[PDB]
C-alpha cells in the first residue's frame, strides 16, 4: 500500500517532481492502492543510507523499496541487501550502483536487481559468437572476483553445446604488468578471438601489452563483458576499435521506464501475495529495535516476484535472483571511438543488428586487408545451392558456407533485412578449395539485383 | 606521526588485551588504538562501526566473532561498511567462506583458513591412506557450495572424480531418502560438509542404517563434530581442528603486528591519503586502500605466535596447522597434524568405525552389475511368463535346453502409455554371451529392459542447448 | 615444399616480427642472421613456442 522511491537526484534532476507525478495511478488498475513516497539523496554515505532506509521504514510504514543511484560505487549493493536482510523489506535498485549484481546474496536477504550476472553475460558472448562463426577463441582471464565462475561457466557451456567450439588456452595472468609470465603465455593465442575478463584498469594494460606483441588488428576479435565497459562515457585511449563488449541499457528503457517497471513489479508482487494470502504484510516497526526479535510468520515475496507479469513484458526474477529478461545489448567501440549498439538482447534470441561483421579497424597503424575479399554469387544453379541453417546447432554444419541473402521484408514494405544463410554447392567447393590454397578469406553474399548481369541503358547488373 | 587502528572485539576484557598487544608491537619497533564491543542489532551495530572508528579515521578494523554462537553476527555489517571506504578489515576467529568472496567483501584479510579449506586436508587424507572413490555429503548453502567446488578443482588436477555428490536443504530433519541412494555405491567413504544441526541429523540417519559399520570411513569437518554432533558422531570419525583456533589472543596478537608491520611499510611508500575523518557526508573511495590491502595481502610474518602469517590470492590465511582427531570411546583423540601439503601420522591407534585396526579401503565390489537391454529380434527375444512366475521351458533342435533370464521390463510397447515394470522372459544369443560371462566373470545378474526402448543418440534437452544421451 | 619465407626488418621486441614470426607452421626453419641478432631471434623464437 506504500511504496518508497529513493533516487540520488545527479543522474535524474527533472525526476525531482517527476517521480512524485509518475505513479501508478493510470498504469493498471491493480486491486491495491499504493501511494508512492519520493525522496533525493544528497550523497549515499553508509550511515547516511542506514539513516534514511531506517526513517522510511518507520515513517510512512513502506512495504517496499525502489533505490537508484548516480554513484559508481559498487558497495552500495552490498549494503542494500544487507539493509533488505536485517529491516525484511524488499528493496530494488533500478539505476547505477545499485544495478551491479553480488554473486551471492543471503537468503534472509530480498534484495533484486536489475542487472545481470556474469552467467548471462557469458552466454550472449557465447551466441555472439556462435552467429557470426567465431567458432575458435581463447579464453583469458585476471585475478578478478568471479573469474573462476567465469571460467567454469564458460567451460561448461562449451562441454554442452552441439556447436563444437575449439576453445584453446584458457589463460590465468597470476599477476598484471608482470611482464615475464604474462608474456610467454600471451605469445601462445593463435585464435582470432579472445574473451578478456579483467578490471577496467588492468584491461587497459592487458590490451596495451597485446598491441604491443601483435595481438590487435584484422583478424582478431576481443569480446568484452560490461565490467570493463561500466563508464561508456571514459574510452582509453589503449582501446583497440571495433571491440564488442555486453551491457545493460544505458541509451534506452531510462528512468522514466526503469521506475515505472520496478513499481509496477512491486505492485503485481503485492497483489499476487494478496491473492495467496487475505491478509496485508506489516512493516517492521523499527530497524533500532535490538530489544524484540522480529520474524515472518507470513510467507515472504519471492514466490511473487517469481511469476510477474507488467505491461505486457515479463519481468521475472529467477531463483537465485537474478532478472530472467535483462536487457543486455551489445555495444560495439566504432571506428570513431563511440560506444554504439549492434544488437539488443531479445526475448531469448541475439538479435544482431550487422548480419556480416563490419570488420572495424584497430589503431590506425594497423595494415590493409590483402586476405579478406567480398564475393557475390547467385543462387539459382546446382551449382550455388541455399538451405537455411540446421535446427540443432543452428549453424554451417559440414560443407555449406555463411552466406547472407538481402530478403525484402514482408512483401509491400520497402525494408530490407539481410538474412544469413548457408549456401552450398560445386562453385562452392570451389571457393572453399581455392580459398585453402590461395590462403585469403572471404565474405559470400548473393546478389539481390537481378541475375548474372545484362548490360542494361549502358549500365552492368547482376 | 600518529596512525590510528580500530578494532571490534567481544568483549572488553578482549579489549584491554589487544590495547596492550598493540602497545607491545609499538614499543617492538607513534600509533593509536581503539576498541568497541558488538551490539545486537547488526543495523545498529554498523551505526556505531561507522561513527565511532570511521569518525576516527581508522586504517585497519580488527573484528573478532562474538561470543554467542550465531553465523555472519559480526563481520558483515562491518565488512559492508569498511569495504564502502575499501578500508581493510582483519577477521580472526570467523571461518565462514563467503567471506573468501572478494565480489560480496570487497576488503577482508582473515588470519584463520575458511571450512572450505578443509577440502585440502580431505585430499591428503585420501593420499596417505589411498582413497580414489569416495562420496561427497554437502548442504545446498555458500559454505557447501565452497567446498565442494574447492574440493572438486582440486580433485581434477589428480584426474580422479567424486563417485557422487549428494545434496541438503539447510534444515531438514529428513534425509534417509539420500542416504538410501548413498547406499548402492562402490565408494564406501563419506565426506560431510554440513552445521552442527545438520551434521547430527545425517549421523542420526546414518546410524538406523549402518553406515557406521566395519569399511565405512568417515571424513568430517571442523564444525560437524563440535556441539551436538560430538553426542551422535559413531566411533571412527576423522575429524579436523584448527591450532590455536579459538584462542582469540593469539589471533589478536598475530594480526595486530602484521598491521603494525604493514602500516610500516606503506608510509614509506611514496604519497599516502588518509582515511576519511567522517564517515557520514563521504562518498568517496580512500585512494589507498586497495594498495593497503595489497600491502597486507602480501606481507609476511615469520615470527607470529601461530606461526608464519601468509595470505594467499583470496585473503586467507595460508599453511595453516590441522589437527587430525578420532573419536575414540566419545572422546576425541589428537592423531595426526597436518601443516601445508603433507599429512603427518603419529603412534597413537587409528580406530575405524566397526572397531576395524586396519586400512579399510572402501570400494565394495558388489558384483551386482544390473543391466539394461533392448528387444531386438535375432538377439533377446522378449516374451510373457506363465501364471506360475517363470517362463516357460523351450528346447533346442538338438535337444539342449534354452537358458531363460527373469526380465524386467515394461509390457505396454505403445509410447506415452503408463509403463508398468512387468517382468517378462527374455532369452537369447546375447543373453547366452550373458550367462557365459556371468559363469566366468562371477557375475549376478539383474536384467532389465530400458523404459525409452531405443538405442540411444545424442539428443538436445527440450528447449536448451545441452547435449542428454537417451 | 619451400613456404611462408620471412624476412624482417621491424627488428625483434616490436609486433610485426611477432605476427611474422607466428606463420611459421613448418618443423624445419632456415635461419639466416648475423650472430649479434641470431641470439634475438632464437630468444624471440624460444618464448613463442618454436
Ligand atoms: C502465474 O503463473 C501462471 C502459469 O504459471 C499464469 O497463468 C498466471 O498468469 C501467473 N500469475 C500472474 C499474476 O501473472
Ligand atoms: C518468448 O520465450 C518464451 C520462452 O522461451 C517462449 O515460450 C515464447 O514463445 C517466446 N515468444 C516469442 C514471441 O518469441
Ligand atoms: C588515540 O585514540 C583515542 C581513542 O581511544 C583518542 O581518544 C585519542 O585522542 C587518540 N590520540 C590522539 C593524540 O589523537
Ligand atoms: C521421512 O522419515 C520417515 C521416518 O523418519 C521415513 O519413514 C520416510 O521414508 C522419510 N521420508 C522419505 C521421503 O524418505
Ligand atoms: C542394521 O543393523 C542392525 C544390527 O546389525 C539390524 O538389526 C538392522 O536390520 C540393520 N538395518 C539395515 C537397514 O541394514
Ligand atoms: C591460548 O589461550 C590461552 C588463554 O586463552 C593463552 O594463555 C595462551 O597463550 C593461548 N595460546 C597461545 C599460543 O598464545
Ligand atoms: C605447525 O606446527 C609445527 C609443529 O607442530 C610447527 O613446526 C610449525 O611452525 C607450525 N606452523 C604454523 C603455521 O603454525
Ligand atoms: C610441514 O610441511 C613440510 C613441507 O612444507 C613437510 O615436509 C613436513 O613434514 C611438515 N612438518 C610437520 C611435521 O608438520
Ligand atoms: C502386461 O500384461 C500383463 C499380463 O498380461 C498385465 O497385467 C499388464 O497390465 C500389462 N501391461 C500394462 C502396462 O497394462
Ligand atoms: C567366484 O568364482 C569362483 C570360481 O572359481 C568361486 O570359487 C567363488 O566363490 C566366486 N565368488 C563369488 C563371490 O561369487
Amino acid at each position: 500500500l506504500n511504496i518508497a522511491v529513493m533516487l540520488g537526484h545527479s543522474h535524474d534532476v527533472t525526476e525531482r517532481e517527476l517521480r512524485t507525478l509518475w505513479g501508478p495511478e493510470q498504469a493498471a488498475g491493480l486491486p491495491l492502492d499504493v501511494n508512492v513516497v519520493a525522496l533525493l539523496m544528497n550523497r549515499t554515505d553508509p550511515k547516511s543510507l542506514i539513516t534514511h532506509v531506517c526513517d522510511l521504514m518507520s515513517g510512512a510504514r513502506i512495504h517496499g523499496l525502489v533505490f537508484g543511484d548516480d554513484t559508481d560505487q559498487e558497495a552500495v549493493a552490498q549494503m542494500l541487501d544487507f539493509i533488505s536482510s536485517h529491516t525484511f523489506v524488499p528493496i530494488l535498485g533500478i539505476h547505477g550502483g545499485a544495478s551491479m549484481i553480488m554473486a551471492d546474496k543471503d537468503p534472509t536477504s530480498t534484495f533484486f536487481q536489475f542487472g545481470a550476472s556474469i552467467q548471462q553475460q557469458a552466454t550472449v558472448m557465447l551466441k555472439i559468437m556462435q552467429d557470426y562463426d567465431w567458432h575458435v577463441f581463447s579464453l583469458v582471464t585476471t585475478i578478478f572476483p568471479g573469474y573462476r565462475e567465469f571460467i567454469s561457466f564458460v567451460k561448461t557451456t562449451v562441454d554442452n553445446s552441439f556447436v563444437g567450439w575449439d576453445m584453446q588456452n584458457v589463460i590465468t595472468l597470476d599477476t598484471s604488468f608482470e611482464d615475464a609470465k604474462t608474456q610467454v603465455q600471451l605469445k601462445k593465442i593463435h585464435s582470432s578471438v579472445i574473451l578478456l575478463y579483467c578490471s577496467k584498469d588492468e584491461a587497459v594494460l592487458i590490451l596495451s601489452e597485446a598491441r604491443s606483441l601483435g595481438l590487435t588488428g584484422y583478424d582478431f576479435f576481443w569480446i568484452v563483458p560490461s565490467l570493463v565497459s561500466g563508464n561508456t562515457e571514459l574510452i582509453p585511449k589503449e582501446f583497440p576499435s571495433g571491440l564488442i563488449s555486453v551491457s545493460y541499457d544505458d541509451w534506452d528503457y531510462s528512468l522514466e521506464a526503469r521506475v515505472r517497471d520496478g513499481i509496477g513489479i512491486l505492485t503485481t508482487a503485492a497483489s499476487s501475495m494478496l491473492e495467496k494470502f487475505s491478509y496485508i504484510p506489516e512493516a517492521k516497526a523499527s530497524c533500532y529495535g535490538q530489544m524484540e526479535r522480529p520474524e515472518v510468520p507470513m510467507h515472504t515475496l519471492h514466490p511473487f516476484m517469481v511469476n510477474v507479469t507488467w505491461d505486457g513484458k515479463d519481468l521475472s526474477f529467477t531463483e537465485e535472483g537474478y532478472q530472467v529478461h535483462p536487457r543486455l545489448v551489445v555495444i560495439v567501440l566504432n571506428k570513431d571511438r563511440e560506444w554504439e549498439k549492434v544488437g539488443k538482447w531479445e526475448n531469448h534470441t541475439l538479435s544482431l543488428r550487422h548480419a556480416v561483421w563490419p570488420r572495424y579497424k584497430s589503431f590506425s597503424d594497423c595494415e590493409p586487408d590483402d586476405n579478406h575479399l567480398s564475393i557475390v554469387t547467385l543462387e539459382e544453379a546446382p551449382f550455388v545451392i541455399v538451405e537455411d541453417i540446421d535446427p540443432l546447432t543452428e549453424t554451417c554444419v559440414r560443407n555449406t558456407v555463411p552466406c547472407r541473402k538481402f530478403v525484402k521484408i514482408n512483401n509491400s514494405t520497402n525494408e530490407g533485412m539481410n538474412v544469413k544463410k548457408c549456401c552450398k554447392g560445386f562453385c562452392i567447393d570451389i571457393l572453399k578449395k581455392l580459398s585453402r590454397t590461395v590462403k585469403f578469406t572471404y565474405d559470400l553474399y548473393l546478389v539481390t539485383n537481378g541475375k548474372h548481369g545484362k548490360k542494361v541503358n549502358n549500365v552492368w547488373n547482376g | 606521526k600518529i596512525v590510528n587502528i580500530g578494532a571490534v572485539l567481544s568483549t572488553r576484557k578482549h579489549e584491554q588485551m589487544f590495547r596492550e598487544a598493540v602497545n607491545q608491537a609499538n614499543k617492538r619497533h607513534q600509533l593509536n588504538a581503539t576498541s568497541v564491543t558488538h551490539k545486537p542489532n547488526a543495523i545498529q551495530m554498523a551505526l556505531s562501526v561507522c561513527e565511532d572508528l570511521i569518525s576516527s579515521q581508522v586504517y585497519a578494523i580488527l573484528v573478532s566473532h562474538p561470543p554467542t554462537p550465531n553465523d555472519h553476527f559480526t563481520p558483515t555489517p562491518v565488512s559492508y561498511t569498511a569495504g564502502f571506504y575499501r578500508i581493510p578489515v582483519l577477521g580472526l576467529t570467523t571461518r565462514m567462506s563467503i567471506y573468501s568472496d572478494k565480489s560480496i567483501h570487497l576488503s577482508f584479510l582473515r588470519t584463520v583458513p575458511p571450512y572450505s579449506h578443509q577440502s585440502s586436508v580431505w585430499f591428503e587424507m585420501m593420499r596417505v591412506y589411498s582413497w580414489n572413490h569416495i562420496i561427497l555429503l554437502v548442504s545446498d548453502d555458500h559454505e557447501g557450495r565452497a567446498a565442494q567446488k574447492r574440493l572438486e578443482t582440486l580433485l581434477e588436477e589428480r584426474e580422479s572424480k567424486a563417485e557422487k555428490v549428494l545434496q541438503f536443504d539447510p534444515g531438514t530433519k529428513n534425509v534417509t531418502a539420500l542416504l538410501m541412494e548413498a547406499k548402492e555405491l562402490e565408494a564406501r567413504v563419506i565426506i560431510l560438509s554440513a552445521s552442527e544441526d545438520d551434521a547430527a541429523t545425517v549421523y542420526r540417519a546414518a546410524a538406523m542404517l549402518n553406515m557406521t559399520g566395519s569399511g565405512y570411513v568417515w571424513l568430517v569437518g571442523e564444525r560437524e563434530i563440535s556441539g551436538n554432533a560430538l553426542r551422535y558422531a559413531p566411533d571412527g570419525i576423522l575429524g579436523l581442528q584448527l591450532i590455536n583456533g579459538k584462542n582469540e589472543s593469539a589471533h589478536i596478537s598475530d594480526a595486530v603486528g602484521v598491521v603494525a608491520q604493514a602500516v610500516h611499510e606503506l608510509l614509506e611508500k611514496e604519497n599516502i591519503t588518509d582515511p576519511p575523518r567522517g564517515c557520514v557526508g563521504n562518498t568517496n573511495i580512500w585512494k589507498t586502500g586497495p594498495l593497503f590491502k595489497r600491502v597486507l595481502m602480501s606481507s609476511k610474518y615469520a615470527d607470529g605466535v601461530t606461526g608464519r602469517v601468509e595470505f594467499n590470492e583470496d585473503g586467507d590465511r595460508k599453511f595453516a596447522n590441522y589437527s587430525i582427531m578420532n573419536l575414540q570411546n566419545r572422546k576425541l583423540v589428537q592423531v595426526g597434524i597436518y601443516n601445508g601439503t603433507h599429512v603427518i601420522p603419529n603412534d597413537r591407534k587409528i580406530i575405524w568405525p566397526g572397531g576395524e585396526t586396519e586400512k579399510p579401503r572402501g570400494y565394495q565390489m558388489s558384483t551386482r552389475l544390473k543391466i539394461v537391454t533392448i528387444h531386438q529380434e535375432p538377439f533377446v527375444y522378449v516374451k510373457p511368463t506363465l501364471s506360475d512366475g517363470t517362463c516357460k521351458e523351450e528346447f533346442t533342435v538338438n535337444g539342449d535346453p534354452v537358458k531363460k533370464v527373469i526380465c524386467t521390463g515394461p509390457n505396454d510397447t505403445s509410447p506415452g502409455s503408463p509403463r508398468h515394470t512387468v517382468p517378462q522372459c527374455c532369452y537369447g544369443f546375447c543373453i547366452d554371451l550373458l550367462i557365459k560371462l556371468a559363469r566366468t566373470m562371477n557375475f549376478t545378474y539383474e536384467v532389465h529392459l530400458v523404459a525409452d526402448g531405443k538405442f540411444g543418440t545424442q539428443e538436445r534437452v527440450n528447449n536448451s542447448n545441452k547435449k542428454e544421451w537417451n
